[PDB]
């Protein structure tokens, strides 16, 4: 708290200053020096929020992050021999090699976790969506690609909503080089795993 | 704090690095004696190297460019 | 080999393409087809395996009318369905035994639309009977 | 006044006594009444809210079989039955759209079971068709 709350000395100190800051442009303002300053003014934490269900949420963030934690499939052939995840369940896609108990590994694992936590996730996308709306953005997505809002050199901007547009403009190029080693592994996964997969067809 | 060998001792731990502004750079580490600190070594020394460049430039002027 | 096909399922083998025609039994002056014609079928469906696993199989797994899993929905009723387990949804009916569940249970699921099988299509199930009898 | 009638209830009223007489249309040769034709009757009872409350209601509603709600069964197929709402079950449908649901589809049902609405009884409820039109 002495990075938070005094920084909340400085922070409500902030709001006589920054708001004093706050009677200048994003484009109008080439110095540099002092543009990508009140750029990193929204920052020192979300001190126009009154956070006091931001710090209800915790409380929910704490549960999600155990249960990822001990995520754990207890095998049914014996049913106290158990794996975690990070020691029993990627080393069964790393040791075995076969399509069925990995099949099997693959379904059992995932009937596991996100059950669990979907009634972690509703309320979780929504009270991020007021605190984005407190933060004065339209969503907690978006906040993230905030870091990416730099209006500053004329052209060497970024938009939030172009800086995926031209990543669209990579991969499917990067498709057919795809499209090669689908039908590279689907000539490969005929005779490594038994032949349950079409060979034009999407990948199991 | 460097100090986590095996030890339960009462101590925040990870590897990380700093820029505390003012013309200070801290470093803070859990080595409980092992590589993934000098895989952060120079790690942090290309990136506390941007730093450097802001050693007593303001919190208004933070790390470098996204992450 | 250019792309791929974007629909193949290892499980879409299973699935069945169910296809009726009201142009062909009731012909005109029949009722439209809608969503609820959609609900009354899956709750239909859902009898063939009730009706199937216990007079066959001879023991209960209970079914609802979400198991029967309708994709691909044509106003010309037409789509390609199959049934999971009810709630084990990790693992589905396997279609070689619903083959004969459909044939058990064909001439029950006509006249519950006023149909004649020419209305019920299934490519792949289709009504073997009539020998006839008429002189003494 | 002594006593009290040991059986009203306040939603007794939208309970519906349905009246099944299998020696009238199929007469006899038919099948034996039992338990399933209990279990295929609640299925094409649900059939009629569905098909009755988005082609006049117009929105839609889901119903098991479980709504349809069975009291007093009678070897002569004959129960009081009401349908409730699907799992809002602190609510029941009132019995006055019912009465207008069941008139909508009455010729569905009776064929369901090869029946004659003389073996469809539901005592307030009772077909109002037939103009003859033979002479031009």
């Amino acid at each position: 708290q002495n990075m938070n709350n005094a920084g909340d000395k400085w922070s409500a100190f902030l709001k006589e200053q920054s708001t004093l800051a706050q009677m200048y442009p994003l484009q109008e303002i080439q110095n540099l020096t002092v543009k990508l300053q009140l750029q990193a003014l929204q920052q020192n934490g979300s001190s126009v929020l009154s956070e006091d269900k931001s710090k209800r949420l915790n409380t929910i963030l704490n549960t999600m992050s155990t249960i990822y934690s001990t995520g754990k499939v207890c095998n049914p052939d014996n049913p106290q021999e158990c794996l975690l995840l990070e020691p029993g369940l990627n080393e069964i896609m790393a040791n075995s090699l076969d399509y069925n108990e990995r099949l099997w590994a693959w379904e059992s694992w995932r009937s596991e976790v996100g059950k669990q936590l979907r009634p972690l996730y509703e309320e979780y996308v929504v009270l991020k969506n007021e605190m984005a709306r407190a933060n004065h953005y339209e969503d907690y997505g978006d906040y993230w690609r905030g870091d990416y809002e730099v209006n500053g050199v004329d052209g060497y901007d970024y938009s939030r909503g172009q800086l995926i547009e031209d990543v669209e403009h990579t991969f499917e190029e990067i498709k057919p080089l795809y499209e090669h080693l689908h039908a590279y592994v689907r000539a490969k996964l005929m005779n490594a795993y038994p032949s349950y997969i079409s060979p034009i067809g999407c990948l199991p | 704090m460097l100090t986590d060998p095996g030890n339960v001792q009462k101590a925040v731990c990870h590897p990380t690095a700093w820029d505390l502004g003012k013309g200070d750079f801290r470093i803070l580490m859990c080595t409980k004696v092992t590589m993934d600190d000098f895989l952060t070594a120079h790690h942090e020394m290309g990136h506390i190297q941007y730093d450097m460049a802001y050693a007593a430039q303001p919190f208004l002027l933070r790390n470098g460019a996204n992450e | 080999f250019v792309g791929w096909s974007t629909d193949w399922s290892p499980y879409a083998d299973q699935s069945i393409k169910v296809r009726i025609s009201l142009k062909s039994a009731l012909g005109d002056k029949a009722y439209e087809w809608n969503d609820n014609e959609m609900y009354l079928f899956r709750s239909s469906v859902a009898y063939a395996m009730r009706q199937y696993f216990l007079k066959v199989k001879n023991q209960m797994i209970l079914f609802g009318e979400e198991d029967v899993r309708v994709a691909n929905l044509k106003p010309r009723i037409s789509f390609n369905f199959f049934v999971t387990a009810p709630k084990n949804v990790s693992d589905i009916i396997p279609r070689t035994e619903v083959e004969k569940a459909i044939r058990m249970s064909r001439s029950r699921i006509n006249d519950a639309f006023r149909l004649n099988d020419n209305s019920l299509e299934f490519l792949g199930i289709q009504p073997t009977l009539g020998p006839p009898n008429q002189p003494p």
